[PDB]
RNA sequence: UUUAAAUGGUUGUUUAUAAAAAAAUUUACUUAAA
RNA sequence: GACCUGGCGGUGCUUCAUAUCCCUCUAGAGGAGCCUGUUCUGUAAUCGAUAAACCCCGAUCAACCUCACCACCUCUUGCUCAGCCUAUAUACCGCCAUCUUCAGCAAACCCUGAUGAAGGCUACAAAGUAAGCGCAAGUACCCACGUAAAGACGUUAGGUCAAGGUGUAGCCCAUGAGGUGGCAAGAAAUGGGCUACAUUUUCUACCCCAGAAAACUACGAUAGCCCUUAUGAAACUUAAGGGUCGAAGGUGGAUUUAGC
C-alpha cells in the first residue's frame, strides 16, 4: 500500500483540511503548487537553492508563529521579491502579530538579501475540508 | 489610481482581524511593527556572522549587517578620526587625551570636528538600540575642557561652540562667547548668527522694544561682518517674536517684507510662526482674518519643498484658524493647497495628522450642506483619519440639522467600528435624538433596533469590572422607543430597571404607557404604572391615577391605589 | 552552510523568538533521564579507567 | 543539522508506538506505556533563556504612556523566572499524578454496581434525570474473521430505574 | 456515577442548506455579478455567465487538470445541491398521502402511472432514450433503487403500448430524453482549382508517428509523387506500392489521377499508410456517394489509432514482464 | 479578560459600491484577499453532495496568481500614462526589405528575467 | 551542525579543492602536452602528487545537502530520492508532479 | 501603446524521471514525477528603443 | 463405479476512565512661560 | 454435552477463468563462453535483502574518496550547548512489499435469536436504514478504447534503527574522532542477463533489384595476451581502440519464464 502524504482514514472524526486530504497524485489536478519560482523550468538555473530557502522559510514560520498558522505557507518569488501568504488563527493578539510581521520580514530581508512581505490572512479556526 | 476610501492606510495589514479599529490602534499597532524591526535590527547588528552570506545581484549593502565599533585600536590622530566619525563621545574624548598626554600633534581640523561632536550631543552618547525642562549645558564638560586645551582657535571652533551652548539652553553663556570672538576680530557665520538671536531673547525677561534693539543690532552686526542671512535667520525671529503677543505683529511683518525684497522666499515654516504670532486667543480675530486670507492667496498653487524643520507646521495652524473664523471656503483653499502635487506630504505626524482632520471634519459638519457632508465623511473616514468621539457627536448634530435622522443607525455601527462602543457621551446622544420625536413606523422601527443595539452594549460594559453605570437619559430613551415601535414586551422589562437603578422616569414616558395599556385593556398592566409613579411620589401619578380608575381599573385596585401613596 | 542555520537558530530560541519543537522534545527527554538515573557520566571520570 | 529536526506531531507519533504490529493481536501488552505531553502549554511566546524583554511581545509596549525600549532581565531576576517555572511545571505534573477516588463495585476491579448515570437526553427536548443505571455484567466476546482471526468485542448488561417502580434491562 | 465520556458536536455534520441560505447566497451572486461587470470594464445589464466564466477564468487562471478545481462564480442554484423542502407543518401532519412510504415521489408517479392504465384500460423512438436512474433521481429529488428504476420503465413502457391521449403522450415525454445520433458520412474536401484550372483536392493523413499531406487531381495518368519523388523509386518495397494502390483499385479508378503527397515521419511502412489514407480522403471529392461509402467501410478512410505502447518501469517492454522466480 | 476576545471586524467589501474604482482597491499585484475581493468566487473539488469551498480560508485561491490588478480597465488607464516614453518608428522604414537596406547589421541579444536573489 | 562527520569531511574537501584549483590547474597544465621537456613534465608531476590529498576534486562527494545520503541524489536539487519524494510529494517543489501518459 | 504584436504557442516540454519507490530495496516498484514547461512567444515587430 | 499422494519441535496471539488557564490598550496639534 | 464465527476439506452441484486452469500459439531460460548477483569456501578485513513477496536487490552504481570493514598510529569538552552506521524493525515515525490480475471496510441506529456467542435477503419482496473510506466516476497520455495512475480496512510482529528522525538500553582516554596503508578472492554450486552455435546465415557497398563468403584460414569471445588512448594526483585493475589469439559451442536432460 501507498502511504506518501496520505491522512489515512480514522473514525470520521478527525478534521482534515483540502490540502492534506488530497493525496500526492492530486497535485497538479486538484490542488496546485505550495511554492512558485522559476527554478523548475526548462533552461532554469538555481533550483537547488531555491529549495532549501523554501524549506528553512517553513521552518522559520512554523516557530515563530507558534500554534498561530492554520495551513500550509504559500511561498510566490516574483523577480527579487519574496512574499510569504500564510493562514493563521485568531487567538494571538493583533500587537503580537504586528510584532512578529515587522520582525520575521526584517529579519528574513537580512538573510537572503532581498525584499520580503508576509501577508497575513486570519480565520476564526482552522477550515474543515472533511473529516476522516 | 487614487486612494482606495474603504481601505486603512497601507501600512497596516489589510485583514479585519488585523485592522486597526480605533485612532489608538491606529498608532500602537504601527509601535508594534515598529518595535518588530528594531528587535531583528538589535540581532542582526549583535550577531553579524550569521547575515554576511551576500547572495544578493547587484549587491545590496543596505541589507547588510552594520558595524559600529571602532576597528582602528592604534593610538594616533588618524585612528582617532574613526571615533568622531562613529560618534563615540567618550571614546573619541579619552583617546583625544591620551593623543595630547603622549604628545602627538591633533590637527586642527581633527580638533573642529571632535569639538562639533561634543558641542551638538552636549557631551553626552547619542542614543543606542542597547547595551525635557532644565538647562542641559553643564559647566564641567569636556566641550569647555578641550576649548581652552586648543593651541589655535579659528573661527569654526568659537562658532560650533556658540551653537552648541544655544542649543542646550545656555544662552548667556553663548553670548559671552560671542562677545570673545568679537574682542578676537573673527568673523561668524550665518549659523552662529541665527543661534545668538535665539539668545537674546531667551537670555532675558525685557520688554519687548529691548529685545527688538537687540535683534535689530545683531542684523546689524550680520551686516557688518558681510554676513548673508538665511531662510532660519528670519525664521528664528518670528519664532522668537511668538511671545511678545501682540507687540511684535507689525514687525513680525516687516520681517516678512524684508525677506520677499532680498529675495528669501517664505517657506511654509516662515507662515506657520506669523499666523501662530497673529492668532492668540481674541474674539474679533481681525487682523488673524486679513492675515490668513492674504497669505492664502499668495501660496495658492505652490508646490513646497522642504526648507526649514518645521515646515510641516503649517497646515495644522492654518486649519486650526479656520475653525476659528468658521470660514469653510477658506478651509477648502488651504485643503486644495495640501493636495497640490505633493504637498500632502507637509501634513506631519500623525497627531498633527489627527488635528488637522479633525477640525477640518468638524468645519464641513457645520457650514456645509448635509449631502456633501456625507461625501466627505465616506472618502476620509477610515481611510484618512480615525474619528474621535467628539467629531461623530458634531456629525449626529449635523444630521438632525439637516432632518435626515434615517443615518442615525448608521452613525451608530460606524461608531462602534470606530471604538465608541463604550462612550458613554456619544450612547446618550444618540438615544436622545432618535426619541426626541416621534417619527412613522418604518423609522421608529429602526430606531428601535439600534436602541436595543445600544442597550446590548450597555449591558456588556467592559466598565463593569469597576462599576456600571445606567444614566437616567439613556434609560428613559431606551425604553420610549421600545414603547413606539410596538415592542411593549421589552418595554415592560424596562419599568424594573428604573426602581433598581432609582433612575426617575420622565412624565412623557409614564402618559405614554396609558395607551399601551388600553389598547391592550389589561387593568393590571395600568395599575404597574400607577404603582412606579407612586414610589417616586410624581405629582403627574395622583392625576393619573383618576383618570386611569376612570377609564379601566378592577374595583378591588381603586382602593389599593389610594392607601399606597 | 549549516553552521550559520543552527547557529542561527539556536541564538534565536535563547531569545526567545524562535519555539524549537524538537529541541524541546530532547530537552524534557533528557531532564526525565536524569531522574531515572541515566545521566551522562563526567568525561575522564567514566567507569572505565 | 536544523534541517533534521521534526515537527512535535511526528516526534510523538515514534516516541508513543501507538499504531504498529505490538498492538494489532494483543501482541505487546506494557504497563509503562508511555502518555503525551504537549511542551508547548506553559510557555509564553517572546520568554527565552537570555531573559530579552521585546517591547510588544514580551512585555507590554507601552509603559507610563511611552513606548519600551529593549531591556534584559537581571541575573537573579531571571533565577527566579527560570525556578518558578520549573515550580508550575511540578505542579500541573502533580494534577496529573493524582488519583481520584473512584467508588468500587461489587469488588475492586469488578465492572458490576457501577453506576453510569442517567440516560443520555433524548433528541427530542427529552431527558431520564430521574433514572439511575448500574453496571451487570462486561465480558469481552470473541468471534472468529478470515482476516484477522479473533476479533474482540464487548458485552454489557445494564438496568436502569428510576426508583419507583419503573425499571429495564439492556444489553 | 463512572462518567462515560460524552460525544461531541457530531464530526460529520452534514452541511444543510436551509432555504433562507439558499436566498442570501442570490443576493451575494446579483452584487457580485455586478462588481464583475465593474471590474472587466462591461455593461452590468448584459454581464451573462459565460461573460462571468470568462473573466473568472482571466483575473484567477487556474491549470488544474480536472475542471470542477478550478475556481467557479455561478448562481447558487446551480452550485448548491437540490434539497427536498419540509414535509409536515407544524402540526407535525405531513403533506402527502404517501408520506410514509419514505418515497411520496416515487410512489406518487407510480401511482398515476398506474391510474392512466386504468382509465385507458375502462376507454378501450430512435432520437428519445429512457430517462436514465441518475436523471430520473433529480427530478424526483429522492434516492431510488435500480429495481425500483426498472419498475417505473416497465409502467412507462406499457403505457406507450397501449393507446394512449394527447395527455398521456405528453406525460411519458417528460421522462424522455433526446439522443443525438452522430452520422457516419464522411466529410467530403472542397475540390480547388490550381493556377492552370486544373481540379484537386487536398487531405491529410496520419499513421504512427507519419504524417502525409496528398494533392489528388481529378484527371491524370497514375503518376504519384512521393516528396518529388516517383512512387516506385521512393518505396522500393513492394508491400509498400500495394498499400498505394489500394484506394485506386478499390474504386476502379487505377491510371486516372495525378498525386503530389509529401510525407514525414514513421519509418517505411508507416509512411506508406499515413499517404494511402491522406490520398483516400483525397479522391473522395470525385467519386460517388455510395462509392464514398464503400471506401468508409473497407477501411480506407479511418486513422489507424494502434500506436506504440510505453514501457513501463519494472518491467522489460510494454507487456514483457521479467523472468519470474517462484524459488 | 477585561473585555471578550477581539472580534474582526466585517469585510470591508460590504462597504464597496458596486461602480468604484477597482484599479485602487489592487494598484499592484498583490495575495488574493478575501475581505477584499467583493466576488462569491468558489474553488475547490466538492465532496459528494458538497460545494466548492468558499473564499474565506481558501488556499487554493491564495496560491493562484491571480490578475486583479491588471482588469483590462486598469491597463488601458496604465498605458495611457506609459505613452509619453514612448518615441516613434521612422516612418520610411515600412518593410523589412526597406529596413536591411538602410540598416544591413542585425545585433541580436537576449535577456532572461528569472526569480531569485541574483 | 553539519549532519554527520561524513558530511564534515566532504565540506573539508570541498574548501581545500577550492583553495588549490589554480595551482593544480597550471601544475596540470605542464604535464598534459607533448611540447615540454619530459624532464620538466617529470617534475611537476611530483609537485602535483605532493599537493594535500584532501586537494584532488574526484575525492568530493554530491551528498544529499539535507541528509548526506552519498548515493540516490539528484544533481538539479542535490537532495537524495528520499528527501526529494517527501517535498515533492507534498507539493512543496514549484511544478513538480506525479508523471502519468 | 500602438505596438504591433502576433501571439503562437511554441511545443510544450514534458521531462519525466523515475525514482524508487521504497526507502530499502523493492526495486521493481518505482515513482515516477515530471515537469511541464508550457510556452507562448510574443513577437513584437518595428520598435524604438524607448 | 476409476491410480498413487507421507511429514511439519516447545512456550508466547487481549480491560479501567477522559480532559489547563490566561491577559490587556485604555480617543483629537503647535507652542511656550517663569 | 450442544452451539456461534472463521478456517480448512485428495468436499457436492452449477457457472466460469481469456496470457489463462487444461489442450493449443510464438519466442525464450536449464547445455557453451562471457557479464553480473547469491550461496558456500577463503581473507587480519563491512552491513542489509535472502518462499511466492531475495538473488544488475538498498547501488539512476565501490581504484583513493565513497566506507560503515581490517592493521598500525594519533586525539580527548572533541565540525555541534558533544558524539556513537552500538543493541532492539519484536518499541516506532517515515517510505514500502504482499493478497490487489481483490471489493470490501464501516461509525451511528433499528430489528431478530425467550434480550447467548451472533444474525439481518426474496422486487408479484419476507427487517433493515446506513454517513464516511475503497471500488466506481473523474483526471494524465493519442479518443468514450487502451495504458498509466489509483487501489480502503486488514494479512505476513513481512522489509528497512545503515535515508533521516526517534522510544528503551549501552559506550564516554572510547562501541567516539582523525591520519596512513590494505582486503574485496574462487574448490564448488546457483539466479538473472549478454553473445553464439550460422544459410531467414557471414563480409562489403547500399539502406532492401548487388558482389563475394560459406567447415580445421567457415560461423563463433564484449574472454586471454600485447600496445595505444581517455579520465584521474594515482589505472596490472576503469573505459575505448588496435594488434595478436580463433577456444568451448553444432540448438541444449529433468524442469521452467513471458506474451491477446
Ligand atoms: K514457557
Ligand atoms: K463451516
Ligand atoms: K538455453
Ligand atoms: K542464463
Ligand atoms: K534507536
Ligand atoms: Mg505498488
Ligand atoms: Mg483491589
Ligand atoms: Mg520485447
Ligand atoms: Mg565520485
Ligand atoms: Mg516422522
Ligand atoms: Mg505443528
Ligand atoms: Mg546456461
Ligand atoms: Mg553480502
Ligand atoms: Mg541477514
Ligand atoms: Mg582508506
Ligand atoms: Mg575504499
Ligand atoms: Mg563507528
Ligand atoms: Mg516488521
Ligand atoms: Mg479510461
Ligand atoms: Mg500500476
Ligand atoms: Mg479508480
Ligand atoms: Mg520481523
Ligand atoms: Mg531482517
Ligand atoms: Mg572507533
Ligand atoms: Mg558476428
Ligand atoms: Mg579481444
Ligand atoms: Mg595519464
Ligand atoms: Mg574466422
Amino acid at each position: 500500500k501507498n502511504r506518501a502524504a496520505r491522512v489515512r482514514v480514522s473514525k470520521g472524526d478527525k478534521p482534515v483540511t483540502y490540502e492534506e486530504a488530497h493525496a500526492p497524485h492530486y497535485i497538479a489536478h486538484r490542488k496546485g503548487w505550495l511554492s512558485l519560482h522559476t527554478g523548475n523550468l526548462d533552461g532554469e538555473d538555481h533550483a537547488a537553492e531555491r529549495t532549501v530557502e523554501d524549506v528553512f522559510l517553513r521552518k522559520f514560520m512554523w516557530g515563530t508563529f507558534p500554534g498561530c498558522l492554520a495551513d500550509q505557507l504559500v511561498l510566490k518569488r516574483r523577480g527579487n521579491q519574496l512574499e510569504i501568504c500564510a493562514v493563521v488563527l485568531r487567538q494571538l493578539s493583533p500587537h503580537k502579530y504586528y510584532f512578529l510581521v515587522g520582525y520575521s520580514e526584517t529579519l528574513l530581508s537580512y538573510f537572503y538579501k532581498c525584499p520580503v512581505r508576509l501577508h497575513l490572512q486570519t480565520v476564526p479556526s482552522k477550515v474543515v475540508y472533511k473529516y476522516l | 489610481v487614487n486612494r482606495d476610501t474603504t481601505a486603512v492606510p497601507y501600512v497596516f495589514q489589510d485583514d479585519p482581524y488585523l485592522m486597526p479599529a480605533s485612532s489608538l490602534e491606529s498608532r500602537s499597532f504601527l509601535l508594534a511593527k515598529k518595535s518588530g524591526e528594531n528587535v531583528a535590527k538589535f540581532i542582526i547588528n549583535s550577531y553579524p556572522k550569521y547575515f554576511q552570506k551576500d547572495i544578493a545581484e547587484p549587491h545590496i549593502p543596505c541589507l547588510m549587517p552594520e558595524y559600529f565599533e571602532p576597528q582602528i585600536k592604534d593610538i594616533s590622530e588618524a585612528a582617532l578620526k574613526e571615533r568622531i566619525e562613529l560618534r563615540k563621545v567618550k571614546a573619541s574624548v579619552d583617546m583625544f587625551d591620551q593623543l595630547l598626554q603622549a604628545g602627538t600633534t591633533v590637527s586642527l581640523e581633527t580638533t573642529n570636528s571632535l569639538l562639533d561632536l561634543l558641542c551638538y550631543y552636549g557631551d553626552q552618547e547619542p542614543s543606542t538600540d542597547y547595551h525635557q525642562f532644565g538647562v542641559t549645558w553643564r559647566a564641567k564638560n569636556n566641550a569647555e575642557r578641550i576649548f581652552s586645551l586648543m593651541p589655535e582657535k579659528n573661527e569654526h571652533s568659537y562658532c560650533t561652540m556658540i551653537r552648541g551652548m544655544v542649543k542646550h539652553r545656555a544662552y548667556e553663556q553663548a553670548l559671552n562667547l560671542y562677545t570673545e570672538l568679537l574682542n578676537n576680530r573673527l568673523h561668524a557665520d550665518v549659523y552662529t548668527f541665527n543661534a545668538l538671536i535665539e539668545a537674546t531673547v531667551c537670555a532675558i525677561n525685557e520688554k519687548f522694544e529691548e529685545k527688538w534693539s537687540k535683534i535689530l543690532e545683531l542684523l546689524r552686526h550680520m551686516v557688518a561682518q558681510k554676513v548673508k542671512p538665511n531662510l532660519q535667520t528670519f525664521n528664528t525671529i518670528l519664532k522668537c517674536l511668538r511671545r511678545f503677543h501682540v507687540f511684535a505683529r507689525s514687525p513680525a511683518l516687516q520681517v516678512l517684507r524684508e525677506m520677499k525684497a532680498i529675495g528669501i522666499e517664505p517657506s511654509l515654516a516662515t507662515y506657520h510662526h506669523i499666523i501662530r504670532l497673529f492668532d492668540q486667543p481674541g474674539d474679533p480675530l481681525k487682523r488673524s482674518s486679513f492675515i490668513i486670507y492674504d497669505i492664502m492667496n499668495e501660496l495658492m498653487g505652490k508646490r513646497f519643498s522642504p526648507k526649514d524643520p518645521d515646515d510641516d507646521k503649517f497646515f495644522q495652524s492654518a486649519m486650526s484658524i479656520c475653525s476659528s473664523l468658521r470660514d469653510l471656503e477658506l478651509a477648502y483653499q488651504v485643503h486644495g493647497l495640501l493636495k497640490t502635487g505633493d504637498n500632502w506630504k507637509f501634513i506631519g505626524p500623525d497627531q498633527h495628522r489627527n488635528f488637522y482632520y479633525s477640525k477640518f471634519f468638524d468645519l464641513i459638519c457645520l457650514m456645509e450642506q448635509i449631502d456633501v457632508t456625507l461625501k466627505w465623511y465616506e472618502d476620509l473616514i477610515p481611510s484618512a483619519y480615525f474619528p474621535h468621539s467628539q467629531t461623530m457627536i458634531h456629525l449626529l448634530q449635523a444630521l438632525d440639522v439637516a432632518n435626515r435622522l434615517e443615518v442615525i443607525p448608521k452613525i451608530w455601527k460606524d461608531s462602534k467600528e470606530y471604538g465608541h462602543t463604550f462612550r458613554s457621551d456619544l450612547r446618550e446622544e444618540i438615544l436622545m435624538l432618535m426619541a426626541r420625536d416621534k417619527h412613522p413606523p418604518e423609522l421608529q422601527v429602526a430606531f428601535a433596533d439600534c436602541a436595543a443595539d445600544i442597550k446590548s452594549a450597555y449591558e456588556s460594559q467592559p466598565i463593569r469590572q469597576t462599576a456600571q453605570d445606567w444614566p437616567a437619559t439613556s434609560l428613559n430613551c431606551i425604553a420610549i422607543l421600545f414603547l413606539r415601535a410596538g415592542r411593549t414586551q421589552e418595554a415592560w422589562k424596562m419599568l424594573g430597571l428604573f426602581r433598581k437603578h432609582n433612575k426617575i422616569p420622565r412624565s412623557e414616558l409614564l402618559n405614554e404607557l396609558m395607551d399601551s395599556a388600553k389598547v391592550s385593556n389589561s387593568p393590571s398592566q395600568a395599575i404597574e404604572v400607577v404603582e412606579l409613579a407612586s414610589a417616586f411620589s410624581l405629582p403627574i401619578c395622583e392625576g393619573l391615577t383618576q383618570r386611569v380608575m376612570s377609564d379601566f381599573a378592577i374595583n378591588q385596585e381603586q382602593k389599593e391605589a389610594l392607601s399606597n401613596l | 552552510n549549516h553552521h550559520t542555520y543552527a547557529e542561527l537558530m539556536q541564538t534565536l530560541r535563547f531569545l526567545g523568538l524562535y519555539r524549537d519543537e524538537h529541541q524541546d522534545f530532547m530537552d524534557e527527554q533528557k531532564r526525565l533521564k536524569k531522574l531515572r538515573g541515566k545521566e551522562k557520566p563526567k568525561k575522564g571520570e567514566g567507569k572505565r579507567a | 543539522s536544523f534541517f533534521t529536526k521534526l515537527t512535535a506531531d511526528e516526534l510523538w507519533k515514534g516516541a508513543l508506538a501507538e499504531t504498529g504490529a505490538g498492538a494489532k493481536k494483543g501482541r505487546g501488552k506494557r504497563t509503562k506505556k508511555k502518555k503525551r505531553k504537549d511542551l508547548n502549554r506553559g510557555q509564553i511566546i517572546g520568554e527565552g533563556r537570555y531573559g530579552f524583554l521585546w517591547p510588544g511581545l514580551n512585555v507590554p509596549l507601552m509603559k507610563n504612556g511611552a513606548v519600551q525600549t529593549i531591556a534584559q532581565r537581571s541575573k537573579e531576576e531571571q533565577e527566579k523566572v527560570e525556578a518558578d517555572m520549573i515550580q508550575q511545571r511540578e505542579e500541573w505534573d502533580r494534577k496529573k499524578k493524582m488519583k481520584v477516588k473512584r467508588e468500587r463495585g461489587w469488588s475492586g476491579n469488578s465492572w458490576g454496581g457501577i453506576s453510569l448515570g442517567p440516560p443520555d437526553p433524548g433528541p427530542c427536548g427529552e431527558t431520564y434525570e430521574d433514572f439511575d443505571t448500574r453496571i451487570l455484567e462486561v465480558r469481552n466476546v470473541f468471534t472468529m474473521t478470515a482476516k484477522e482471526g479473533r476479533k474482540k468485542s464487548i458485552r454489557v448488561l445494564v438496568a436502569v430505574g428510576n426508583g419507583k417502580g419503573a425499571a429495564g434491562f439492556s444489553i | 456515577a463512572f462518567v462515560i465520556p460524552k460525544k461531541n458536536v457530531p464530526t460529520s455534520k452534514r452541511e444543510t442548506y436551509t432555504e433562507d441560505f439558499i436566498k442570501k447566497q442570490i443576493e451575494e451572486f446579483n452584487i457580485g455579478k455586478r462588481h464583475l461587470a465593474n471590474m472587466m470594464g462591461e455593461d452590468p445589464e448584459t454581464f451573462t455567465q459565460e461573460d462571468i466564466d470568462r473573466a473568472i477564468a482571466y483575473l484567477f487562471p487556474s491549470g488544474l487538470f480536472e475542471k470542477r478545481a478550478r475556481p467557479v462564480m455561478k448562481h447558487p442554484e446551480q452550485i448548491f445541491p437540490r434539497q427536498r423542502a419540509i414535509q409536515w407543518g407544524e402540526d407535525g401532519r405531513p403533506f402527502h398521502y404517501l408520506f410514509y412510504t419514505g418515497k411520496q415521489s416515487y410512489y406518487s408517479l407510480m401511482h398515476d402511472v398506474y391510474g392512466m392504465l386504468l382509465n385507458l384500460e375502462k376507454h378501450q423512438v430512435i432520437g428519445s432514450r429512457w430517462l436514465i436512474k441518475e436523471e430520473l433521481e433529480e427530478m424526483l429529488v429522492e434516492k431510488l433503487s435500480d429495481l425500483d428504476y426498472m419498475q417505473f420503465i416497465r409502467l412507462l413502457e406499457k403505457l406507450l403500448t397501449s393507446q394512449c391521449g394527447a395527455a398521456e403522450e405528453e406525460f411519458v415525454q417528460r421522462f424522455r430524453r433526446s439522443v443525438t445520433l452522430e452520422s457516419k458520412k464522411q466529410l467530403i474536401e472542397p475540390v480547388q482549382y490550381d493556377e492552370q484550372g486544373m481540379a484537386f483536392s487536398k487531405s491529410e493523413g496520419k499513421r504512427k508517428t507519419a504524417k502525409a499531406e496528398a494533392i489528388v487531381y481529378k484527371h491524370g495518368s497514375g503518376r504519384i509523387k512521393v516528396n518529388g519523388i516517383d512512387y516506385q523509386l521512393y518505396f522500393p518495397i513492394t508491400q509498400d506500392r500495394e498499400q498505394l494502390m489500394f484506394p485506386f483499385h478499390f474504386v476502379d479508378r487505377l491510371g486516372k489521377h495525378d498525386v503530389t503527397c509529401t510525407v514525414s515521419g514513421g519509418g517505411r511502412s508507416a509512411q506508406a499508410g499515413a499517404i494511402r489514407l491522406a490520398m483516400a480522403k483525397a479522391l473522395c471529392s470525385f467519386v460517388t456517394e455510395d462509392e464514398v461509402e464503400w471506401m468508409r467501410q473497407a477501411g480506407l478512410l479511418t486513422t489507424d489509432p494502434r500506436v506504440r505502447e510505453r514501457k513501463k518501469p519494472g518491467q522489460e517492454g510494454a507487456r514483457r514482464k521479467f523472468t519470474w522466480k517462484k524459488r | 479578560e477585561r473585555p471578550p476576545r477581539r472580534k474582526a471586524l466585517p469585510p470591508r467589501t460590504e462597504k464597496m459600491a458596486v461602480d468604484q474604482d477597482w484599479p485602487s482597491v489592487y494598484p499592484v499585484a498583490a495575495p488574493f484577499k478575501p475581505s477584499a475581493v467583493p466576488l462569491p468566487v468558489r474553488m475547490g473539488y466538492p465532496v459528494k453532495k458538497g460545494v466548492p469551498m468558499a473564499k474565506e480560508g481558501n488556499l487554493e485561491l491564495l496560491k493562484i496568481p491571480n490578475f486583479l490588478h491588471l482588469t483590462p480597465v486598469a491597463i488601458k488607464k496604465h498605458c495611457e500614462a506609459l505613452k509619453d516614453f514612448c518615441t516613434e518608428w521612422p516612418a520610411a522604414l515600412d518593410s523589412d526589405e526597406k529596413c536591411e537596406k538602410h540598416f544591413p547589421i542585425e545585433i541580436d541579444s537576449t535577456d532572461y528575467v528569472s526569480s531569485g536573489p541574483s | 551542525h553539519y549532519v554527520d562527520w561524513r558530511m564534515w569531511r566532504d565540506v573539508k574537501r570541498r574548501k581545500m579543492a577550492y583553495e588549490y584549483a589554480d595551482e593544480r590547474l597550471r601544475i596540470n597544465s605542464l604535464r598534459k602536452n607533448t611540447i615540454l621537456p619530459k624532464i620538466l613534465q617529470d617534475v611537476a608531476d611530483e609537485e602535483i602528487a605532493a599537493l594535500p590529498r584532501d586537494s584532488c576534486p574526484v575525492r568530493i562527494r554530491n551528498r544529499c545537502v539535507m541528509t548526506s545520503r552519498p548515493r540516490g541524489v539528484k544533481r538539479r536539487w542535490r537532495l537524495s530520492r528520499i528527501v526529494f519524494r517527501h517535498l515533492a510529494d507534498h507539493g512543496q517543489l514549484s511544478g513538480i508532479q506525479r508523471a502519468t501518459w | 501603446l500602438g505596438i504591433s504584436i502576433k501571439v503562437h504557442e511554441p511545443p510544450r516540454k514534458i521531462e519525466r524521471f523515475t525514482l524508487l519507490q521504497s526507502v530499502h530495496i523493492y526495486k521493481k516498484h518505482r515513482v515516477q514525477y515530471e515537469m511541464r514547461t508550457l510556452y507562448r512567444c510574443l513577437e513584437l515587430e518595428h520598435l524604438t528603443g524607448s
